[PDB]
């Protein structure tokens, strides 16, 4: 399974079976046969092979990398620092594409649940998109193949001009 | 009458339309048996080596051979630069690269200019 | 005439002393171990566990773990009300800007 | 204008070419068998009418308006036979049409498969290049100097001999292989 | 990296004290081990290089380019084993020894960390290849052909070499690790234009560039068919290798100063591609495919964005191994009837049924056929080219059209219609022939289970 | 489907049509009648006797070939070398 | 079908006394085999 905070679903909300006419319907005895023929094989060779990894339990990790300085604090042509600001920024930044991955996960499952009312009632999501791809185009559109940190970071500080000079103007 | 049929470069006069076709003259018989003599010398010759038994491979035909000798070899030997092949070598070799040239380069300024003027719809584009 | 030369051999067919080559040499019995050397050490060896190996790469080049990690950043900030991404890639706190 | 044989066609071979085309045509105008039949027999009685013309330039002349003739009248889809050339099934088995010569190539254990084919193969192979030298001495003897005139072939004229070049036309693949 | 450089070195002696009937088999068997050793440098990092010393490193550029050059090796054995069956023992081995001396130089040229020795690698691969033209190749031609590729090289080499120098004494080193951190930007001015030139026209030439282009169609035709092999799948390739590391040192002049060049490509692309409409010969028309798709890796490499450069180092690998299969599809024709001449011998899957489908495969991914790699590159090189001006996908979907023409009309002409009557030698396909069409395309056709080993460091 | 074509076949057939034919008489036709020499016909009547064949048959003989076939057995010969009969 | 190698036309091009024969220097021939002169 999965975390249903970082993936959330609403509530299932399924009609009860309400037949009008005296026809049976053969789904309900192809999903009967599909409960006997199929499901119980999967679920008993599923437990055996579950049995067999209890047997023998053992764990991997999530990686937790510890912050180290960014480029800002690193001196000009200092390698060694600016190494390691370079690693933690391209590790950043992977996990930056990832999110924009996940909140477009979010916004396709909410266009193939909510169906033919979708525009309505995925506005959140649409929302958070919107959000998140601004974000994301802020800070990493445009720098080339050759991106760094410090493409990175003399980008935003041209942002940050453009943005003061905007502010003093109007004011 | 009836319609003269105008031929074309991909569309041909026909034999039975052509009024050389009906040449009786004794010079155009001499021409079509002295062809006819030529094509059966080369059918004979083609034909003695193509039914050998002991023959196994490829009968080489010097006109094959001649062909693609005279499309790539025989070129630039017989090239001489002269006013046509330098306007048509300028205009089939530079002439494109100037107008795809100008037409990306108006088409980059222009988007740039729209982008560095906050005009250009760049709102989802975070793939390039 | 022209000098003294060696006339075109003609060319040989693999199959007319060994019609079970497998084209590697005249040899019946190297041309049997020349493919088994190929096929065993090409197929059996480098394609079958070489895409083995690259099915089985311990994460290649960390991409599972950045869906991991997006994936503990987004609950962190979801539950805290942050937004999902800065547009800032660095805090402007510690940037100076040249002045005008 | 471009035959095996002859150099040129003739202007009686003109006059029939014209005429099978020109019924082939108006078949494929007059699609039912009676209209066509009406109609053949009509053309049948405007080739009739100059068939005795002594004058070869009035013959020639004719010829000539006759072919623009039939240049402004023929059907622009005429029928094809299927086999025939530009039909829907011309040339449809030359992917069948595998060479015999294939033969020499096969592993001797798909030649066991076929012993008695093979072992009658051979005694082809085997009639063909005695016959090769004696087919070659025959040609040289009987062509002319400077080569030969037409593309015929002479037929054998001995008892025991084969006619020269002979392999690739006995030997040909079925048109259904 | 010494565990590859050494194995490689021990080859030498490996078919040198070889026993006659085994050279080939012996270097084949250790090559495909070596080859199998390579791909312990698929350990790579979302975020550093595997940087193993301080002459060595390899990023996912080096390592896909690395496992294509070492897989090479064996398939080159097999493939000219056959006609090199009558050479002079010692001429035998001395081939073997070239094209052992080239994957040296070759392993060595993709992993130098420090440029300078890039570039002496990366020149150092001229000798064996012009040996090998120049002594095994089959026609007279082959001189002149010597001649071309070692001069258009070593004219756009040389003004490298100085400019490498000068970074040398510019930036204190020429270690790319280094250079990753300590690049300034260049301005534009006329002294870093002829820079730009000077680091450019080099990896230009070897590409090739179109209107330099002209040492290809013959160092590629009259080659022998391991210098075809060799030429087209990895020789191009340190070009666009080299391209791609030095384009780091030439931002921002890059954007303007590309602008000729990409010209030169979108435009020659189509000529190319065109070009390869008309040709008569087969082997000819394989190596303008070349130029064709090598165009495409200048543009995406020229234009510098993320989709371009994976696009580009995916269609660098997916184009060595079909211009490889390619060359020895040709070949294993010209070594039944004796002429590179494609409408000589047509009908061919009449003949020889599962060649045929071999050429069919090969074509199918010369046309980028999806999901092949082919197509993968095609496409992620098309969309950041649509991105860099909208109007270059009439220029990038016209050559689609004209590369799926070329593509099967050399399938329609060698392979279908009626067989040639007078051609009777044609031998059916041969074990060694069918394995190295399969050791071609099998490899070719798994990597679209998982591309992402070939899509570059910027994946 | 294809029903295979025999000598005997095709001679019966070519006899049929030209006994269908009512500038031939059916009593003085055989094998070997020339349809100039033996039964008196045009050139034009020749070539309306060949299109009869390629009608009845389904192929086409091409006139350099169709203007040398002057008897019926001719035109049998012709029908089985384009048909390979008697396999 | 064999390889190529230089026949006698291709080879008398590299026994001339210069290698491109202009209209200055067509009457040099190349020097004695053992490089000595008669003594006239
Ligand atoms: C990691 C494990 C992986 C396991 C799965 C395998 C994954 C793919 C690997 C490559 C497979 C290619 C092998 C077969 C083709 C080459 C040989 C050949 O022609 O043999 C004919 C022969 C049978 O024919 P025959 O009657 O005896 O003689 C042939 C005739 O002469 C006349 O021949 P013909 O013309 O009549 O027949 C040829 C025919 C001709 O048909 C065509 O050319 C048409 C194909 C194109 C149109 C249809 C496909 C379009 C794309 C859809 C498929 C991909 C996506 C599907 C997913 C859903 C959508 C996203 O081709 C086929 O039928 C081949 C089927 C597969 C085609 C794959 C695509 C090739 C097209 C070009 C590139 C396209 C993009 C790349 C796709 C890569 C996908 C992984 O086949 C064999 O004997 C097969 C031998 C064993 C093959 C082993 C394959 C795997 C090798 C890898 C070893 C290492 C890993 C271990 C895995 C082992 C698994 C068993
Ligand atoms: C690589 C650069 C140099 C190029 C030349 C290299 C040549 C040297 C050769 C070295 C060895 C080979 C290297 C490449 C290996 C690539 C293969 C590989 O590793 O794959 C991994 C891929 C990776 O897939 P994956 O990423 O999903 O794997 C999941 C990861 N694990 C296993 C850890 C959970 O493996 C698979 O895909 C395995 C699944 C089964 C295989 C596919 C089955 C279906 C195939 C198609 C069936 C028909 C569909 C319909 C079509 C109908 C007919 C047309
Ligand atoms: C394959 C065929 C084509 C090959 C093309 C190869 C590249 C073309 C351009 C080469 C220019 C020469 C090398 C430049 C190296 C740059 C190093 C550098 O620091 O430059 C800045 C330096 C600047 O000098 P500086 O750096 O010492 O000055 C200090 C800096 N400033 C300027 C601020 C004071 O440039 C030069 O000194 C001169 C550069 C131009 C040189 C012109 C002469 C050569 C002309 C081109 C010849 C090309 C090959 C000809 C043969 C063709 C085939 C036969
Ligand atoms: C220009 C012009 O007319 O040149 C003609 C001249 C020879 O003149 P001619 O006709 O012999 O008297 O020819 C010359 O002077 C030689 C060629 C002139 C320069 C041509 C430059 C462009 C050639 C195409 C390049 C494509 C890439
Ligand atoms: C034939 C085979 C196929 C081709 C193979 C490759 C050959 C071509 C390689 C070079 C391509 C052209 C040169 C690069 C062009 C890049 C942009 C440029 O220089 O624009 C032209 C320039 C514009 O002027 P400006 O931008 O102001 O330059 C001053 C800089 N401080 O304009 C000018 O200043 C006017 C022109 C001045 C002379 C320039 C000569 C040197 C460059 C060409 C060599």
């Amino acid at each position: 399974s999965w975390d249903k905070d970082v993936y959330p679903e609403p509530p299932r909300r399924t009609p009860a079976p309400s037949p009008q006419t005296s026809l049976p319907n053969p789904i309900t005895y192809l999903t009967k046969a599909f409960d006997l023929l199929v499901d119980r094989p999967v679920t008993l060779v599923r437990e055996f092979i579950e049995r067999q990894h209890a047997k023998n339990k053992y764990y991997y990790y999530h990686r937790e990398f510890r912050r180290v300085p960014d480029i800002t604090e690193c001196h000009e042509k200092d390698v060694l620092c600016m190494f390691e600001a370079e690693m933690q920024w391209k590790r950043d930044y992977k996990v930056d594409q990832e999110i924009v991955n996940i909140i477009q996960e979010r916004l396709k499952a909410c266009q193939q649940r909510e169906g033919e009312s979708h525009r309505q009632n995925c506005a959140k999501e649409l929302q958070q998109f919107t959000q998140v791809v601004k974000a994301y185009q802020d800070r990493y559109h445009d720098l080339g193949a050759h991106y760094s940190a410090r493409k990175c970071l003399a980008k935003q500080k041209q942002r940050m001009l453009a943005e003061r000079k905007a502010t003093k103007e109007a004011a | 009458s009836f319609p003269k049929y105008e031929p074309s470069r991909l569309a041909s006069l026909p034999t039975t339309l052509d009024p050389a076709e009906y040449d009786i003259s004794s010079e155009t018989r001499k021409a079509q048996a002295e062809r006819l003599a030529i094509r059966s010398r080369l059918k004979r010759e083609y034909q003695l080596q193509y039914n050998d038994p002991s023959r196994r491979g490829v009968v080489e035909d010097p006109a094959l051979i001649r062909w693609t000798c005279a499309r790539s070899a025989n070129v630039y030997p017989n090239f001489r630069p002269n006013t046509k092949t330098s306007l048509l070598g300028a205009l089939f070799g530079i002439g494109p690269l100037i107008f795809w040239y100008y037409v990306f380069k108006t088409d980059r300024d222009r988007k740039e200019k729209l982008i560095q003027e906050g005009k250009l719809d760049r709102t989802f584009n975070i793939s390039y | 005439l022209r000098w003294q030369e060696d006339p075109e051999p003609e060319d040989e067919n693999l199959y007319e002393k060994n019609p079970d080559s497998h084209g590697y040499d005249k040899d019946p019995a190297v041309d049997v171990w020349n493919m088994r050397v190929v096929f065993f050490f090409g197929f059996s060896i480098v394609l079958v566990l070489g895409s083995t190996f690259v099915a089985y790469l311990p994460d290649y080049r960390m991409q599972e773990w950045a869906r991991r990690e997006a994936e503990r950043l987004v609950k962190y900030r979801e539950a805290h009300g942050l937004p999902l991404m800065e547009s800032n890639c660095f805090d402007p706190s510690k940037i100076q800007l040249p002045e005008d | 204008a471009f035959l095996p044989s002859a150099a040129y066609l003739t202007h009686q071979q003109k006059v029939l070419q014209l005429y099978k085309r020109a019924l082939r045509h108006l078949e494929s105008r007059c699609v039912h068998r009676d209209k066509y039949r009406y109609f053949a027999c009509l053309l049948r009685a405007r080739f009739d009418e100059h068939k005795n013309e002594k004058d070869m330039v009035k013959a020639t002349q004719l010829l000539r308006e006759a072919e623009k003739e039939f240049w402004h009248g023929q059907h622009p889809q005429p029928y094809i036979f299927p086999e025939s050339p530009g039909g829907t099934s011309y040339e449809r088995y030359e992917c069948y049409k595998v060479p015999e010569w294939c033969l020499d190539d096969w592993h001797p254990s798909e030649k066991a498969m076929y012993p008695d084919y093979f072992a009658k193969r051979e005694q082809w192979k085997k009639l063909r290049r005695e016959s090769w030298e004696r087919e070659v001495k025959q040609l040289q003897e009987e062509t002319p100097v400077g080569g030969p005139r037409t593309e015929a072939l002479p037929p054998a004229r001995k008892q025991g001999d084969l006619p020269p070049l002979w392999w690739h036309i006995v030997t040909r693949p079925r048109e259904r292989p | 990296m010494l565990k590859y450089i050494i194995p490689t070195m021990m080859l030498m002696p490996l078919t040198w004290l070889s026993k006659n009937s085994m050279i080939w088999i012996n270097t084949t068997l250790h090559s495909l081990l070596i080859s199998l050793t390579s791909l312990l440098l698929l350990n790579q990092f979302g975020d550093n290089s595997l940087n193993f010393s301080l002459t060595f490193f390899s990023d996912s550029l080096s390592t896909p380019l690395l496992i294509l050059t070492m897989w090479l090796l064996p398939l080159m054995l097999m493939a000219s084993q056959h006609h090199l069956s009558k050479e002079n023992l010692a001429r035998k081995k001395l081939f073997i020894s070239m094209l052992i001396l080239l994957q040296l130089f070759l392993i060595m040229t993709f992993t130098a960390t420090e440029l300078i020795f890039f570039y002496i690698m990366f020149e150092a691969t001229l000798v064996p290849t012009l040996i090998i033209i120049t002594r095994w190749g089959n026609q007279t031609e082959r001189l002149n052909a010597g001649l071309y590729f070692l001069f258009y090289t070593l004219a756009g080499s040389l003004p490298l070499l100085v400019a490498l120098i000068y970074i040398q004494n510019t930036m204190g080193s020429l270690n790319f690790l280094i250079l990753q951190y300590w690049v300034q930007p260049m301005p534009n001015s006329w002294s870093n234009t002829f820079m730009w030139l000077a680091c450019m026209m080099a990896f230009m030439v070897k590409m090739p560039l179109y209107g330099l282009h002209l040492w290809l169609p013959k160092a590629h035709v009259e080659a022998p068919i391991a210098g075809s092999m060799v030429l087209a799948a990895i020789l191009l390739k340190l070009g666009g290798y080299g391209m791609m590391r030095i384009t780091l040192l030439l931002n921002p002049i890059t954007d303007f100063m590309a602008y000729p060049f990409i010209m030169l490509s979108l435009w020659g692309m189509i000529m190319t591609s065109s070009i390869c409409l008309r040709q008569t010969d087969l082997k000819s028309l394989i190596a303008y495919s070349s130029v064709s798709h090598m165009a495409l890796v200048i543009v995406a490499i020229l234009i510098q964005t993320p989709w371009s450069y994976m696009g580009a180092t995916a269609l660098m690998i997916a184009h060595g191994l079909t211009s490889s299969m390619l060359f020895c599809l040709a070949n294993s024709n010209y070594e039944r009837v004796h002429s590179r001449t494609m409408i000589l011998a047509r009908g061919l899957q009449t003949l020889l049924p599962l060649m045929a489908a071999w050429w069919l495969l090969a074509s199918l991914t010369n046309l980028a056929l999806p999901p092949s790699i082919n197509l993968i590159g095609e496409l992620f090189v098309v969309m950041s080219t649509f991105s860099w001006s909208n109007i270059t996908i009439i220029l990038m979907g016209l050559n689609m059209v004209i590369t799926a023409l070329y593509s099967l009309y050399m399938l329609i002409t060698t392979q279908r219609g009626k067989h040639t009557h007078h051609i009777n030698n044609i031998l059916p396909s041969f074990t060694r022939e069918n394995a190295l069409m399969s050791l071609h395309m099998l490899p070719l056709l798994l990597l679209s289970l998982n591309p992402k080993i070939i899509l570059g460091p910027l994946y | 489907d294809a029903p295979p074509l025999t000598l005997e076949g095709i001679k019966d057939r070519v006899l049929y049509v030209l006994k269908l034919y009512d500038k031939i008489d059916p009593e003085k036709l055989s094998v070997n009648s020339h349809f100039m020499k033996d039964l008196g016909l045009d050139s034009l009547d020749q070539v309306e006797i060949i299109m009869a064949m390629e009608d009845e048959f389904g192929f086409e003989i091409p006139d350099i070939d169709a203007e040398k076939l002057m008897c019926p057995q001719e035109i049998v010969d012709y029908i089985a070398d384009k048909k390979d009969v008697y396999e | 079908a064999r390889q190529w190698q230089p026949d006698v036309e291709w080879a008398e091009q590299y026994g001339g006394a210069v290698m491109y024969p202009t209209k200055e220097t067509a009457h040099w021939k190349p020097p004695p085999w053992n490089d000595v002169d008669p003594p006239k």
